[PDB]
């Protein structure tokens, strides 16, 4: 025995399934139409929606 | 709406494997000697310029003349090449020994070392695309290895050349080929080294006479310090037509160095992917 | 291949319906995505996006900052994208009060690490910095995103507003009493060979001179003391070979009447700048002069 008595602390991770409750129309979500922004690379183009 | 492409045709008959091999190069940098609309397969790539007495210096000088085209489409009986225009964005294949990163300035170099396509006594040797610092380092390595070429009887010199020969860059190391093959240096590298040494030698003797006279006048008090430095290097160790001849020789040797002294940027990079084989770049002429 | 087809005027690319509209019309399908107008379709500016940590994006959150790529000595974060402002802490021409202001703004591990990675190696600044374009968009985050312009104007998605290039005042140079209409913008790094450690100056120069040799002549006149420092070091200090007294690279063009003075507010600190109101980006490489 050395003269001291260490105390160890560690963190463990658990994989969890959660359930959520929310009320009817508890938040109103305002949206518009999805739009396309063009970004042309040369050999192919990418369209951002 | 169509675009202005170049048409290339092959005299050789192609197998399905050859065509599939071409379709993998649909963004490569294929140089052409002249701006033509219909060319034969022989004029693609550097294979037409290969010789067994010339080296990297000659091929670098020849590459600077050519027109750089990107392959665009591959089909039976045809290859479509696009000649890019300055300031526009293009996709280019990474074929050199080094990984590119965004913001790089790329330049075209002769190659120093499924596979690539050969048909007859034919081969599709594409140029190397590397960032500008790597090309500059490679050129300086080759020049110094050329200057050491006459002391190769000693092991100290050979260790020096083996240190010159290996180069390290972004997570890659490769060994450039020694310009000395069969114990003797090729004529193009020989001329490059001889011109470098001649410009140095001519400057060493010629500059003092002019520096004295012009430093007498120089209000910048810079040329006096220049003459002092010349006096120092002197201390460490002519007919007028001959003065004209030596000045003309100095400037002609400098013009001989011009191919190596400076290299052009042809692209600048902006794209990143696991697909790293390619990137999108803007073209520069 | 007939005269009617040769003499026919080209189609207007704006009157043609897009690839998406042509497909949806071909099958007569409908989509919730709206594909009639494509944003950024007629932008002639070439742009790229750079991801940068939160610590570097001070003074860059407002459009108009010049983005420079610095290479660290190490392998993992091989390059950092720093602005001309953070580079101003290294500059010698920046007044000590402005330098204290900048140092008070950039107080994160990323910015101080950028400065350390700069001062640590032996290379000069320019053999260590690659110039990207100027910036116009920011989304904030612990790893932030900046869109940068490689060749073009700086403007909104609809070109409804056009951005200027911001130069910190101590870095701004002008060399003619009266400016001509069109003037080109250069970035100059000039090295002073005083004593133990080469001291750099960082300048941004607007001049109508486009020819290289004339510009290098007037620069050699304006920086004669640095040239004398270079040769005097070469004589006094052998075997430490210096290269370049300075480097010039061209990074844009502008109109003489679009130069105005302004201030940038950040952390309630005001940094006074010189602005180029319709700056166009057109980058060259570094040219070294002696």
């Amino acid at each position: 025995h050395p003269g001291f008595a260490l105390t160890a602390v560690r963190t463990d991770t658990f994989e969890v399934d959660m359930l959520l409750y929310s009320g009817k129309s508890c938040t109103s979500v305002i949206i518009n139409n999805p739009i396309v922004t063009k970004e042309e690379r040369d050999i192919s183009t990418t369209y951002h929606v | 709406a169509m675009e202005a492409n170049i048409f290339c045709t092959f005299d050789h008959k192609l197998s399905i494997a050859d065509v599939g091999k071409l379709t993998k190069l649909v963004a490569a940098v294929v140089p052409i000697p002249q701006r033509l609309h219909l060319i034969k397969h022989y004029q693609l790539g550097l294979h037409q310029f290969v010789d067994h007495t010339r080296g990297y210096v000659r091929l670098r000088g020849l590459l600077r003349n050519m027109t750089l085209t990107l392959m665009r489409r591959v089909e039976g009986n045809q290859i479509l090449l696009h000649v890019p225009t300055h300031g526009l964005l293009y996709t280019v294949l990474n074929t050199g020994p080094v990984t590119w990163e965004k913001g790089d300035a790329l330049c075209v170099l002769p190659p120093l070392f499924e596979n690539l396509l050969t048909l007859g006594q034919w081969e599709l040797v594409l140029p190397w695309i590397v960032p500008m610092p790597l090309a500059l380092e490679i050129n300086q390595r080759l020049l110094i290895m050329g200057l050491f070429s006459l002391d190769r009887s000693y092991e100290e010199v050979k260790a020096a050349v083996q240190q010159l020969q290996t180069i390290t860059f972004r997570d890659a190391t490769f060994t450039i080929p020694d310009p000395v093959i069969d114990q003797h240096l090729l004529i193009d590298m020989k001329t490059a080294c001889l011109s470098m040494s001649m410009v140095a030698n001519l400057a060493s003797e010629l500059t003092m006479t002019y520096v004295r006279k012009l430093a007498l006048e120089d209000s910048s008090m810079l040329l006096v310090k220049c003459q002092e430095l010349l006096m120092r290097l002197d201390r460490e160790r002519v007919s007028p037509d001959d003065e004209i001849a030596r000045l003309s020789a100095l400037f002609v040797m400098l013009r001989q160095l011009d191919d190596l002294i400076r290299e052009q940027v042809v692209f600048t990079v902006c794209d990143v992917s696991p697909d790293n084989k390619s990137a999108t770049c803007i073209f520069k002429g | 291949m007939d005269a009617r087809a040769v003499a026919k005027r080209p189609r207007d690319p704006a009157d043609e319906d897009n690839e998406l509209v042509t497909a949806l019309k071909a099958k007569r399908e409908v989509n919730t995505i709206s594909v009639r107008y494509l944003y950024h379709a007629d932008h002639q500016a070439l742009t790229a996006r750079f991801f940068v940590p939160e610590g570097l994006v001070e003074f860059e959150a407002q459009p108009g900052a010049l983005l420079i790529r610095m290479e660290t000595g190490c392998d993992s974060p091989r390059h950092l994208y720093i602005s001309l402002y953070l580079l101003g802490i290294r500059a010698s021409n920046v007044s000590a009060s402005t330098r204290c202001l900048l140092e008070s703004v950039y107080t994160a591990s990323a910015a101080r690490a950028a400065l350390q990675w700069l001062d640590l190696g032996p290379h000069l600044l320019h053999r260590r910095l690659e110039t990207l374009g100027c910036v116009k968009t920011v989304s904030l985050g612990i790893t932030s995103l900046l869109t940068c312009v490689m060749r073009g104007y700086l403007y909104n998605t609809l070109k409804t507003e056009v951005f200027a290039l911001m130069i910190p005042k101590d870095m701004y140079l002008t060399w003619e009493e009266t400016r001509g209409r069109l003037q080109y913008v250069y970035l100059i790094i000039v090295y002073d060979y005083d004593g133990p450690e080469t001291r750099p100056g960082i300048y941004v120069l607007t001049s109508s001179i486009a020819h290289w040799q004339t510009l290098v002549d007037v620069a050699r006149g304006k920086f004669a003391r640095e040239r004398c420092s270079f040769v005097n070091r070469r004589i006094t200090r052998p075997r430490q070979i210096p290269l370049c007294t300075g480097v010039i690279q061209k990074l844009g063009w502008c109109l003489a009447d679009d130069i105005h003075t302004s201030f940038l507010v950040h952390k309630e600190l005001k940094l006074s700048v010189v602005r180029l109101d319709n700056f166009s980006v057109e980058l060259g490489d570094f040219r070294e002069f002696v």
